[PDB]
């Protein structure tokens, strides 16, 4: 089965720059059977080049496609603010008929900024009702890559935690991030510490928040 | 020209439901017109084709359960979907194809179908209490379906608020927290109430958030 | 019978505008078709490739065109596809044989050969052995086209596009399609 993996997965420049996407088929395929869709969020795709090369109507000059057999690429020549999306590639030629790949988003660089780090514990309204939620809260930071480690009582915590991450802010360009690690009041009051770690470029080091249960 | 979707909704695992897609300009009998989805946060997927002369392909994952076809009174393309499971969820969009002449050129707005077999519930509205810059919020916790708006202090408050995307928690109800930023010395001087409504609940909360 | 005029040309047909060759009144012998090692398809359908030299036929059709390796396999009965919607059509009882094979060396040129070409839209699926070759301008639309290419109205032949490095499935095969033709016999092996 035809697989087509884009690369970067994730590219971040300054408006005015050159954003080169990449699209590697796991098997050869002729040029004419190649496609770009651009997709902002909350819309539907919008279709850039076709045939490798060829220019939808409405796509401005700034943007031109190329390559052959294995390895395709996009290339947006002096970055627009408008610009920065989702990218799709699409081959069309062979089974089952339509393939996307997984996507590149083109983000806004900025300089690195390490997060504020908060910790919540669940409050007596919750527990009460027999479940305890402990949220960790990651602000303003960028790049959006960040590692939140939980520990219970020194044990590091893997499989009962979910993050959920903000889109670029419109202002200062940073992430926030929370997660939230749930428990049953009878596993949470098992123990006694509760700590997010979280690990980040802008940190010099692992930067550690936590709490004792009823303190 | 213009493709205009519609017939989206909630349906349970098992159910039928049937998307229409309203053509202009377009004749849908004379094109290749697809289906493509996207499950919520990930990637475009194929489900489905019908050549202007009557040929149709599918998709693997749907082949058997989905049904694609067209009206040419109505100008109109549909999508049958029975046999629907949880991972069917997703924005479908119909679209015009061209192939090597122009590959997908027009796509409609398109149209929300939730698989889900949970039942409609009002959230859970918890306060996430402050212990140089302080930070409070509101865990807003197994509500279905989809969305709650949040807001702070009516509207009054907007700087440093951060509302992240719900999440899907394996009960299959949705949580989402709302946070926001202030000086710490504002916490014993300003009160901070987030307001939380639920339409298809007609639920509206308004929890005061206090240090502890 | 001159099997080798056919499979042997220099050049073959596009498959929209498909060559049929009459064979009349000469003696078949299917043995350097069959036992030839070129052939990356030869299906048959009705017959028997085995008992095919020893039987007789009214008429033979020799059909001839150039497709993509997917496309091979929609040179068959009760197939869907762009080739068999509206290029070449298949019967549903077809009595005959199908010969394929990758004529890369043949029909590739570095840079890409478009000289090979298909019909990607029309409004109607062929009938069984239906030969379009209208270019007509072709009405996507609602207004009129009036034999001019736009937004649309779009021409209704396309290229291949092969080159000598493309994958397999994108390579362009020699087809030819031998139709048996029992309707006074004039073609025996
Ligand atoms: C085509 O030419 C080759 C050349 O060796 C020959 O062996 C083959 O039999 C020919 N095909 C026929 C006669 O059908």
């Amino acid at each position: 089965e035809i697989v087509l993996t884009q690369s970067p997965g994730t590219l971040s420049l300054s408006p005015g720059e050159r954003a080169t996407l990449s699209c590697r088929a796991s098997q050869s395929i002729s040029s004419s059977y190649l496609a770009w869709y651009q997709q902002k969020p909350g819309q539907a795709p919008r279709l850039l080049i076709y045939g490798a090369t060829s220019r939808a109507t409405g796509t401005p000059d700034r943007f031109s496609g190329s390559g052959s057999g294995t390895d395709f690429t996009l290339t947006i020549n002096r970055l627009e603010p408008e610009d920065f999306a989702v990218y799709y590639c699409q081959q069309y030629g062979s089974s089952p008929g339509y393939t996307f790949g997984q996507g590149t988003k083109l983000e806004i660089k900025r300089t690195v900024a390490a997060p504020s780090v908060f910790i919540f514990p669940p409050s007596d309204e919750q527990l009460k009702s027999g479940t305890a939620s402990v949220v960790c809260l990651l602000n303003n930071f960028y790049p959006r890559e960040a590692k939140v480690q939980w520990k219970v009582d020194n044990a590091l915590q893997s499989g009962n935690s979910q993050e959920s991450v903000t889109e670029q802010d419109s202002r200062d360009s940073t992430y926030s991030l929370g997660s939230t690690l749930t428990l049953s009041k009878a596993d949470y009051e098992k123990h006694k510490v509760y700590a997010c770690e979280v690990t980040h470029q802008g940190l010099s080091s692992p930067v550690t928040k936590s709490f004792n249960r009823g303190e | 020209v213009q493709l205009v979707e519609s017939g989206g909704g909630l349906i349970q695992p098992g159910g039928s439901l049937r998307l229409s897609c309203a053509a202009s300009g377009f004749i849908v009998s004379r094109n290749y017109m697809i289906w493509v989805r996207q499950a919520p946060g990930k990637g475009l997927e194929w489900v489905s084709v019908i050549y202007s002369g009557g040929s149709t392909f599918y998709a693997d994952s749907v082949k058997g359960r989905f049904t694609i076809s067209r009206d040419n009174s109505k100008n109109t393309l549909y999508l049958q979907m029975n046999s629907l499971r949880a991972e069917d969820t997703a924005v479908y969009y119909c679209a015009r194809d061209l192939e090597v002449a122009g590959a997908i050129d027009y796509w409609g707005q398109g149209t929300l179908v939730t698989v889900s077999s949970a039942s409609t519930k009002g959230p859970s509205v918890f306060p996430l209490a402050p212990s140089g810059t302080a930070a409070l919020g509101c865990l807003v916790k197994d509500y279905f379906p989809e969305p709650v708006t949040v807001s702070w202090n009516s509207g009054a408050l907007t700087s440093g608020v951060h509302t992240f995307p719900a999440v899907l928690q394996s009960s299959g109800l949705y949580s989402l927290s709302s946070v926001v930023t202030v000086p710490s010395s504002s916490l014993g001087t300003q009160t901070y109430i987030c307001n939380v409504n639920h339409k298809p609940s007609n639920t509206k909360v308004d929890k005061k958030v206090e240090p502890k | 019978c001159p099997f080798g005029e056919v499979f042997n040309a220099t050049r073959f047909a596009s498959v929209y505008a498909w060559n049929r060759k009459r064979i009349s009144n000469c003696v078949a012998d299917y043995s350097v078709l069959y036992n030839s090692a070129s052939f990356s398809t030869f299906k048959c359908y009705g017959v028997s490739p085995t008992k095919l030299n020893d039987l007789c036929f009214t008429n033979v059709y020799a059909d001839s065109f150039v497709i993509r390796g997917d496309e091979v396999r929609q040179i068959a009965p009760g197939q869907t596809g762009k080739i068999a919607d509206y290029n070449y059509k298949l019967p549903d009882d077809f009595t005959g044989c199908v010969i394929a094979w990758n004529s890369n060396n043949l029909d590739s040129k570095v840079g890409g050969n478009y000289n090979y070409r298909y019909r990607l839209f029309r409004k109607s699926n062929l009938k069984p052995f239906e030969r379009d070759i209208s270019t007509e301008i072709y009405q996507a639309g609602s207004k009129p086209c009036n034999g001019v290419e736009g937004f649309n109205c779009y021409f209704p032949l396309q290229s291949y596009g092969f080159q000598p490095t493309n994958g397999v499935g994108y390579q362009p095969y020699r087809v030819v399609v031998l139709s048996f033709e029992l309707l006074p016999a004039t073609v025996c092996g």
